[PDB]
RNA sequence: AGACAACCUGGCGAACUGAAACAUCUUAGUAGCCAGAGGAAAAGAAAGCAAAAGCGAUUCCCGUAGUAGCGGCGAGCGAA
RNA sequence: AUCCCGUGUGAAUCAGCAAGGACCACCUUGCAAGGCUAAAUACUCCUGGGUGACCGAUAGCGAAGUAGUACCGUGAGGGA
RNA sequence: UGACCGCGUGCCUGUUGAAGAAUGAGCCGGCGACUCAUAGGCAGUGGCUUGGUUAAGGGAACCCACCGGAGCCGUAGCGA
RNA sequence: ACCCAGAGCUAGCUGGUUCUCCCCGAAAUGCGUUGAGGCGCAGCAGUUGACUGGACAUCUAGGGGUAAAGCACUGUUUCG
RNA sequence: GGCCAGUGAGACGAUGGGGGAUAAGCUUCAUCGUCGAGAGGGAAACAGCCCGGAUCACCAGCUAAGGCCCCUAAAUGACCG
RNA sequence: GGCCCUCGAGUGCAAAGGCAGAAGGGAGCUUGACUGCAAGACCCACCCGUCGAGCAGGGACGAAAGUCGGCCUUAGUGAU
C-alpha cells in the first residue's frame, strides 16, 4: 500500500530549492587532529548527490520534490 | 603513552560568557613527545577571540 | 490507449519465453527483488554519510510560518481603495 | 606425487599514482591548471610559474607551456601568453561549422 | 448443563520468514488451542482533549500522513 | 510522561486531589480507586427478492448420478 | 506416385563450444505460467488554466445527473 | 513417529514461460562486496530530448626511456 | 541529460611479455582479428585459418579466396629448369 | 696540514625521483605546526584523496625586496 518512506535515508539527503538532491561529506567526525585546516573546509560543506546514485536515492524515498534536471 | 597530542588553551580568553559577543575560549590540539620535552609547552599564537596574539598555555 | 505487453507469448512478439530478464540470477527469480539502493554487501551511501545537522536527535526542521505574499503578487489581482488586503480578501 | 606448494613471501604492491605530463608542449593552459605531477624535480619552476609543496607545477597566468632548456643537463617550464590569434572562413573547418549550422537551421 | 458457519470478548501463545548470516528487532500479540456470549460484541458518559482561542460520552469512514516521531537510528514500525 | 501489574511500603480530601510527554513554579482542565446504556460498525452454516463484458461437466462447491459416497488408513485423517 | 542424381550433422534447454554418446519429451487431445489491488516515478492522450481537483458522504440503490472545497498539488527561499 | 494447521514457509538454486512482421542491437571488463555461478556503479544496447561540430585521411609541435645499443654509473666477468 | 535493458563463465589466432619445462586444445595480463551473435565459397569432413558480411525473386552475367587427369565445375595448356 | 678526482657524501626510517655555494652541514632570532577563506586544476564507478595563485585579518624573520597556513617529495591509516 502508499509507500513508505526510506527514513534511514531521507535524513542524509535532503533536496534544494531547485530541486537538487544535496548531502554532506564524510570524514569529519574524529581523528581531526591528524588532518589540515584546509581540507576539513572542504569536508564542512555540503555538494550535490553524483549523478550515478540519484537512482538508489530517489527510489528509496519516493516523496521528495527532486528535478533530474528536465 | 610516548609522543601525544595535547591540548593548547589560551591564557589570552579566560574562560568568560556573558554579552551577546560570547568570549569562547579558542584552543589548539597538537602533539609533543612527553620524554624529549617534560616541562609543559607555552607556544605563542593567533586566538580569533582575543582578536591579537596571545600566549596559549598548556593544561592536562 | 496504448496496449500494454502480454510478456511471454511467442518470441515474434518478442519478450518471450524468459520475457526480457536475459538468463538466471537473482533479478530472473520470482518474488521481491533486493532492498532498494542496496549496493550488494558494500556500504550502502545511505549509510556512509553523516545526516544533515539539526536532524540528527530533536530539532524540528524549519517548518514555514508566515504564508508569505509579495507586491508584485498583490498587483494583479487590483482593487481601488484595496479595502483591507487581508487573509480574508485574498 | 602429490607435492606441497611453497607459498611466496611477495605480493604486494601500490596502483600506479598517475603522475606525469597533465599539459604538454606548446599547449593552452589556464591562472591554477596543473602542468605537471613529478615526484622530485625532473623538470624546474620557470617564469609564469608556480611549484608547488609536492614540486607541482602550476601556470598562473594563461597562454601557452614552454619546457625550456635549463644549462647543464635540467629541463624547466615557463608559460608564454599570445599576441593575436587569426581566425579566416576561408578554412575547411569555418565552412563546416556554417554548413552544419545552416543544415540544422533549414531542417527546423 | 450441550450444540452453533463466520464475526466478537477474555486466557495461553508459536515458528518458518524479513533483517540478503544472526541474538536486539521483525514475523505478531498473527496462526493455533482454551473458555465465553450476542445478534452484533466490545467500548462509553471526562480525575478527557487543547492552548490562552476553544471543545464537550462513545464507535465507524474521509483526512491530517506515510508528516511528528521510534528504530542493532538497521530491517523496518509509525501516531494524534 | 500517560495506562496497567508481582514484590515491599503507604498519603490527602475540595486552604484537596490528578493531568497538561522528566522535573519545580504559576496558570488552565478535570474529578480516579461502584455500576448500566440504543445507534452508526464487523460477518454469512443460512431465508426471501434482485443482478452478472461469472462457470458450463479436465470448468463451477470436493460433490449436475441415492458424495464426504466408493476406496485407503489401527487412528487422527485422506479422498475419487 | 516417384527410375536415378546433386545437396542436407532431429528439436528444445544451455554453453567458450552441443549431430551430439550433455538435459527433456512413447504418441495424440485437453488443462498448464509476469496477474490483480493500492501507492511512487516517467511517457502518450485528453480536460480545465477566472489556478486545478475534489475524499468520505448524500442520489425513486448499482452506474448516473446534481451536490459535498474537508484536504491535496502549484504560487519563496535561506539556515541546524 | 504420523495427521492436520501456520503454509502458495523460504530456495541469490534447477527446470519451464504459448500468435506474426519490421527497425536498432550488446556484454562476457574495471571497481567494491561473509563476495566469487549473486548484487551494486561504471563501461558497452535501445528509446527520446538538448548542445554543438567532428569522423576517416595527410602534416606539424610536445614530454617520454621501451626495442636497439653501450660499459661513463650500479652489479657481473675473462685474459694479459 | 531523461526513460528503460541485458551483460558481468568468454573462446581461439597474430604479436609483446609473465608463470610453466620459453611442455599443454595449460594459465594471466597488454594491443588487434574472428567466433560468440555470421549464413555463403576455399580448406576431404573441420566454431575460432583464408575470402566475404545473407532485404527478396531470376533455369542471366563478372569476379575474391582457391583451383583446371577421373570421382567432381574449369588447360591430359604453353616455354625453361 | 697540504695535494688530487670533484658530488661517487649526506638527506631520522624501504625504495624511486630529487637536491650546490643547495632540499646537504653549522649558527642568530622565534612559532605561519595561525583564524577567516578561495579563482582554478589533477585523480577518479561511488565514497575518498591531491596541488593551489590570490584576498582578509593579526603576527614571525630581514636593512629591504620578500619568504612562512609544518617537515625534499611519495607510506605513518579507517567511513557510518
Amino acid at each position: 500500500y502508499k509507500m513508505k518512506t526510506h527514513k534511514a535515508s531521507a535524513k542524509r539527503f535532503r533536496v534544494t530549492g531547485k530541486g537538487k538532491i544535496v548531502r554532506r561529506r564524510a570524514g569529519k567526525q574524529h581523528l581531526l587532529a591528524k588532518k589540515n585546516t584546509k581540507r576539513k573546509n572542504r569536508l564542512s560543506k555540503l555538494i550535490q548527490v553524483d549523478r550515478s546514485d540519484y537512482d538508489n536515492v530517489i527510489g528509496a524515498l519516493p516523496y521528495l520534490k527532486v528535478n533530474r534536471k528536465v | 603513552d610516548v609522543r601525544v597530542k595535547v591540548i593548547l588553551e589560551c591564557t589570552g580568553c579566560v574562560r568568560k560568557s556573558v554579552n551577546k559577543g560570547s568570549r569562547g575560549v579558542s584552543r589548539y590540539i597538537t602533539q609533543k613527545n612527553r620524554h624529549n620535552t617534560p616541562s609543559r609547552l607555552e607556544l605563542r599564537k593567533f586566538c580569533p577571540y582575543c582578536y591579537k596574539h596571545t600566549i596559549h598555555g598548556e593544561i592536562k | 490507449r496504448k496496449k500494454g505487453k502480454r510478456k511471454g507469448r511467442g518470441h515474434a512478439a518478442g519478450q518471450g519465453g524468459s520475457c526480457g530478464f536475459g538468463m538466471r540470477g537473482q533479478k530472473s527469480r520470482s518474488g521481491p527483488g533486493i532492498m532498494r539502493g542496496f549496493e550488494g554487501g558494500q556500504m550502502p551511501l545511505y549509510r556512509r554519510i553523516p545526516k544533515l545537522r539539526g536532524i540528527a536527535g530533536g530539532m524540528r526542521a524549519g517548518l514555514p510560518k508566515y504564508v508569505p505574499i509579495n507586491l508584485r503578487d498583490i498587483e494583479v489581482a487590483g482593487f481601488k481603495e484595496g479595502e483591507e488586503v487581508s487573509l480574508e480578501s485574498l | 606425487h602429490k607435492k606441497g606448494a611453497g607459498s611466496t613471501k611477495n605480493g604486494r604492491d601500490s596502483k600506479g599514482q598517475r603522475l606525469g605530463v597533465k599539459i604538454y608542449g606548446d599547449q593552452v593552459a589556464k591562472p591554477g591548471a596543473i602542468i605537471i605531477r613529478q615526484r622530485g624535480t625532473k623538470f624546474h619552476p620557470g617564469k609564469n610559474v608556480g611549484i608547488g609543496k609536492d614540486h607541482t607545477i602550476f601556470a598562473l597566468i594563461d597562454g601557452l607551456v614552454k619546457f625550456e632548456k635549463y644549462g647543464p643537463d635540467k629541463k624547466k617550464v615557463s608559460v608564454y601568453p599570445r599576441e593575436i590569434q587569426p581566425e579566416n572562413p576561408n578554412s575547411y573547418r569555418a565552412r563546416k561549422r556554417e554548413n552544419f549550422r545552416l543544415q540544422r537551421e533549414k531542417k527546423k
